[PDB]
């Protein structure tokens, strides 16, 4: 399986898989680490430019993935690895034939769920260790306690507690003694989405029949409930700009804004992610700026921004609309054909089974552009079998010829 | 002993005493003119820093504060208000015409074979 | 951010500093009474004495006004600038202001109300600080020469980009304008606070509210075409209605019937949300000509209706509470009229309610179709429960008089309702 | 005149954020 | 079943519609420029198609 | 009065305040300068050279 | 009787409401000022109704 000539380098046009990314912060500079099949790339927030990527693929898929300051673990099968700037440096290996599918590390505990509903603790060796290595206990919750495990999550202000989400309920156990301290009431609804809110004590919940809680863990009571019938919530965030702005991502493609303290609909933005790719998987506010980060499962990252209110008074009131700022994305299905642009290797065209062609840049830049369709005068074009493309003549006339699937004609193009 | 009444409102003109206008002026009312958890662990657990745990929590409790300020919905916990209540339900007002048998007066959905 | 940008959110701050002479004239020179060369002659003391004797004309008029003579018109405001005062008593003297404008919103047409407002753009320069809020109490009287001296002296916010065009113009701004400024739809949310702000207050008035009926029920108008467009006027214009629906007021109850109306005729909506605009409508429905309109409103809802249910009964909560808003006395004197509105639909859904829900209001069902003529399946569904009644409820002199009423007319669908259905 | 939307432009800038050590 | 419409042709292209359930039309058709050739309804009657040579 | 403006393109920028304080003169170190007052918030002269 | 019969009676027994336009209520400005708003409702039903 290993060349003499080759070795793998890098994926192109793949930005996300579907699995939800993660978001960190180095210094001054944000990045959102994305999952690409085997492989993970990194992204400057500031021009969506790739930082770093995998020095390797990993033997399985990537399940999840968990960001914090200059390391990133990920997880596959049934051993969690944690990478800097992309390169391994320690793998965590689990003991048990269970794959891994929720991680969550705070502090210096790194807790890892498996399907078998068993969460596994990991704690530094060293107070000034970088990355939780030793193995610290075991935490299993059975079905008495609660639910297939939903995520895990960690509020803020809590000393060695998990908050661990169930479908059938939240569970809070404290990792340092193993014991549930505290069960919450059972649900009516399958608990989907969980996000700690920039309140205290207080977890935002996602059901499978749109309804977002935000469970007061403290008073152990519901404090509001957000009704979107005939929708299924799959992400959710908070605005941390100083503005009480809930965004609601569901799968259906349809991210909702909801100014929590108006008890009003600021906006909703409508198909931004394909509904059959599972819509919005993952959209968070980045922290303490009005820039939203939302994901698919489609192979499209994409940026809102939210303009400053035009009203020189009640500004609340008047909310600019969300507007796009910047993204990356590329073939929603497998590429068809593939060839090189130009004798430089600076640019690739690239045509998949989803009826588009696209140019894909190789550098740092990462950047992308679907070549127009719009025709010249004297829904998409069929699939692509075909394709030839030369640089004599680049900036005089057309200079790429393309073949259709059952098409009695070939239609040109213009780098 | 205190000034009387009537020589606070000589002070105030001589002065130019403001603070009754504001006074009145921030009193000015539109309206008017018109344990869940108990975790052993946490009460002995002593960190360094030494400190109790709670007071601890407290102190972390209090930082937290100062770092993002509380907003105000977390405060916050026939019939008129009907038509607020299904606005917020639904962001489709459409009525679908799937189910409506009358054609859409001006829209034709129509294509080509 | 370019330094220039920058520089420019720094001159907006420091707008009202009066650094320098030059600044000062034009801060002085803004008038609404006088021209600029005589405003700039006439000094603080001599219009706070114009306004103080305006605001006791304001004040025997109404009440209300008095009071800002202690707060803003009082002999120490002279000495009072807003560029010395710190940051939290701005706001409270920016609520006072803006409560004032409310009370001056129904008196602009009053000479007093110019000359008591001379003092608060002179003295606190509310044109170019409360510049959004002087104009949106003043949008009613638009053609009225006051608005134009308005726009002469006042820096439009982005909002009113539309009204650039007439500020120093001969000609007023004309009625298809502030259509195109009432078109947008971050106005719309910015109006709606203020009106949120007057009828909290219960500060609606009629010249308000004539205004602002014709607006809204323009501003469908001009996005009947464009389809997603009145989408998203749904959320905004409807709450508007609600709130229109739970004021006392009865002006503003029938404003609310207004804008439903033509929006169903204009946009077709889900039965459900039909169904609740009744309920906001009955709830609050006390006035004598508040009830006629509302019941003309409620008729024309369901002609909009084009769905299955489109006759079906009412709830029982909806039909109860319409009954006793509207006895059947009532509705038998509303289709009695020869002038009465196509209601067959709302007439068919009621007849429907009157046998499942009250017995002893069958014989009124039989006055009801006489008076109107309903519609050919209108008058099958109605067939088709009645022949249920029969079934589970004892026969009745009225219940077979309404058969042989409909053995009279149509004898042989009778049949079909009666074969399809046992 | 129609309604001037400005694009302008976008920095973001550094922010405070609590410390998941100090809950451990 | 009875037809309920009535649509008359005219070289102007006029297409005037009676409601059939002297008579006056409900309207005046008056967009095709030219001689009208077809007329015909939907077998519902709810759409009229009218076109001309 | 307390003006913060933050621009990184021709870094660092020296300050100096005219005797009477009403214009500013900042230069900065790759080579551009701006006159202007800080109160009147009114930009008087910018050279753009790049020395 | 089949319900595709009822379908076609459904279809039969709608009857006509005048469709709103561009320039329906433009005159309404002109006539606005001292009216009373019961007659103004009325004018607003009687160019719909």
């Amino acid at each position: 399986k290993n060349s003499k000539i080759f070795s793998p380098f890098r994926i192109i046009g793949n930005v996300s898989n579907g699995v939800p990314f993660a978001t960190g912060t180095l210094g001054s500079t944000f990045y959102i680490v994305t999952c690409v099949g085997k492989t993970f790339q990194i992204y400057d927030a500031n021009t969506l430019h790739l930082l770093f990527v995998s020095e390797k693929e990993t033997p399985s898929s990537i399940v999840a993935l968990s960001a914090h300051f200059h390391y990133v673990y990920a997880a596959y099968e049934n051993k969690v690895g944690i990478y800097k700037r992309g390169i391994e440096e320690h793998l965590l290996e689990l003991e048990t034939d269970a794959n891994v599918e929720h991680l969550c590390i705070f502090g210096d505990y790194l807790c890892a769920s498996t399907d078998d509903n068993s969460i596994f603790i990991y704690k530094k060796s060293d107070p000034q260790d970088k990355y939780p290595s030793e193995f610290y206990t075991k935490l299993t919750v059975t079905e008495i306690q609660g639910g297939e495990i939903v995520s895990l999550q960690h509020l803020a202000t809590y000393l060695n507690k998990l908050t661990v989400v169930t479908k059938s309920n939240v569970l809070l156990f404290n990792v340092r003694t193993g014991k549930l301290v505290f069960t919450s009431n059972e649900f009516p609804d399958q608990i989907t989405t969980a996000e700690p809110a920039p309140v205290l004590d207080i977890i935002a919940l996602g059901t499978v029949t749109g309804e977002v809680i935000m469970f007061n863990m403290r008073k152990g009571k519901r404090i509001r409930t957000i009704k979107i019938p005939q929708s299924r919530i799959s992400s959710l965030s908070f605005r941390t700009d100083g503005s009480s702005h809930l965004s609601v991502g569901t799968s259906s493609g349809d991210l909702i804004f909801y100014d929590l303290d108006r008890r009003s609909r600021i906006h909703v933005l409508k198909n931004i992610h394909r509904e059959s790719y599972g819509g919005v998987t993952q959209a968070t506010f980045l922290n303490g700026q009005p820039i939203i980060v939302t994901s698919g499962g489609d192979n499209s990252l994409k940026e809102y921004v939210f303009d400053p209110s035009l009203s020189q008074g009640s500004g609340d009131v008047v909310v600019q609309p969300p507007r796009y700022l910047r993204s990356r994305g590329g073939h929603s299905q497998p590429p068809s054909y593939i060839a090189f642009a130009d004798s430089q290797s600076h640019f690739m065209l690239s045509a998949s089974k989803d009826r588009s062609l696209w140019s894909f840049s190789l550098r740092k830049d990462a950047q992308s552009q679907e070549m127009s369709q719009r025709l010249h005068k004297k829904s998409k074009f069929p699939e692509i079998v075909a394709l030839a493309i030369e640089n004599a003549r680049i900036g005089e006339w057309e200079n790429i010829i393309t073949a259709h699937k059952d098409e009695k004609f070939a239609r040109t193009w213009d780098m | 002993p205190p000034p009387d009444e009537e020589e606070q409102l000589l002070a105030k003109f001589v002065f130019g005493d403001t603070t009754d206008l504001q006074e009145n002026l921030a009193k000015f009312n539109a309206d008017f003119i018109f344990a869940a958890w108990i975790d052993s662990d946490d009460e002995k657990i002593k960190v360094p820093i030494k400190i109790n745990g709670v007071h601890y929590i407290n102190r972390l409790r209090s930082q937290f504060e100062k770092i993002y300020p509380r907003p105000k919905w977390v405060d916050d916990e026939g019939d008129i208000n009907a038509l607020t209540k299904i606005l917020s339900t639904t962001y489709n007002y459409k009525d679908t015409l799937s189910n409506s048998k009358l054609l859409p007066p001006k829209k034709l959905d129509i294509v080509r074979l | 951010s370019s330094l220039s940008d920058q520089l420019a959110q720094v001159a907006s701050n420091n707008a009202t500093v009066a650094l320098d002479r030059k600044r000062r004239q034009k801060l002085h020179s803004a008038s609404l009474i006088y021209n600029s060369k005589t405003a700039a002659t006439q000094d603080y003391d001599f219009i706070f004495e114009n306004a103080s004797k305006a605001l006791e004309e304001l004040s025997q008029i109404e009440p209300k006004f008095a009071i800002f003579s202690r707060t803003l018109f009082s002999e120490s405001s002279i000495s009072l600038d807003r560029n010395v005062q710190t940051k939290e008593e701005i706001k409270d003297l920016d609520n006072a202001i803006n409560a004032y404008l409310l009370l001056a919103s129904s008196k602009w047409y009053l000479a007093p109300t110019l000359h008591a407002t001379e003092w608060l753009v002179r003295r606190f320069q509310i044109h170019v600080k409360n510049t959004e809020m002087l104009l949106l109490s003043t949008l009613n009287y638009y053609q009225t020469p006051v608005f134009k001296r308005i726009l002469s002296i006042i820096k439009l916010p982005p909002l009113f980009n539309c009204l650039s065009n007439f500020v120093r113009s001969e000609k007023p701004p004309t009625a298809l304008t502030m259509i195109k400024l009432f078109n947008d739809m971050d106005f719309l949310k910015l109006y709606t606070s203020y009106l949120d702000q007057c009828i909290k207050h219960n500060a609606t008035y009629t010249n308000q509210l004539l205004f602002t009926t014709c607006c809204f029920i323009n501003v469908v108008a001009f996005n009947s075409n464009n389809d997603e467009k009145l989408n998203q006027l749904v959320p905004i214009l409807l709450e508007i209605s609600a709130k229109l629906l739970a004021s006392k007021s009865k002006d503003c109850q029938i404003a609310a019937h207004t804008i439903l109306v033509v929006f169903a005729t204009a946009l077709p909506l889900k039965k459900t949300i039909i169904l609740a605009a009744m309920e906001t409508i009955l709830s609050n429905l006390d006035a004598k000509e508040a009830k006629h309109s509302a019941l003309l409103t409620i008729c024309k809802l369901f002609q909009t209706l084009k769905g299955q249910g489109n006759v079906d009964q009412l709830p029982s909560k909806i039909f109860k509470l319409f009954d006793s808003k509207f006895d059947t006395v009532s509705i038998l004197t509303f289709l009695d009229k020869e002038d009465k509105p196509v209601c067959d639909k709302f007439i068919t859904s009621y007849t429907r309610s009157i046998a499942r829900y009250d017995r002893s209001k069958l014989n009124i069902i039989l006055s009801l179709l006489k008076k109107i003529r309903l519609e050919r399946y209108e008058v099958r569904l109605i067939i088709t429960d009645l022949i249920y009644l029969s079934e589970i409820l004892e026969d009745k002199s009225q219940l077979v008089e309404l058969f042989e009423y409909f053995i009279s007319i149509n004898e042989d669908l009778v049949l079909k309702c009666l074969k399809s259905l046992g | 005149p129609k309604v001037v939307r400005e694009a302008k432009k976008v920095e973001m800038t550094e922010a405070r954020a609590y410390n998941a050590d100090a809950d451990t | 079943k009875q037809n309920r419409w009535l649509a008359v042709g005219s070289e102007s292209g006029f297409v005037n519609l009676y409601d059939r359930n002297t008579p006056t039309p409900v309207a005046a058709l008056d967009q095709l420029t030219t001689t009208i050739s077809n007329l015909q309804f939907s077998p519902d009657g709810q759409i009229l198609c009218m076109a001309s040579r | 009065k307390a003006l913060d403006l933050s621009l990184k393109e021709f870094g660092p920028y020296h300050i100096k305040y005219a005797k009477n304080g009403t214009h500013l003169l900042i230069t900065g170190r790759k080579g551009h300068v701006a006159s202007m007052d800080w109160r009147k918030g009114q930009l008087r002269a910018e050279l753009f050279l790049n020395e | 009787e089949d319900e595709e019969d009822i379908a076609l009676e459904f279809i039969n027994g709608e009857k006509k409401d005048k469709l709103v336009n561009m320039n329906s209520f433009t005159s309404m400005f002109d006539n606005i000022q001292n009216v009373q708003m019961d007659t103004f409702f009325d004018r607003v039903m009687k160019v719909l109704t």
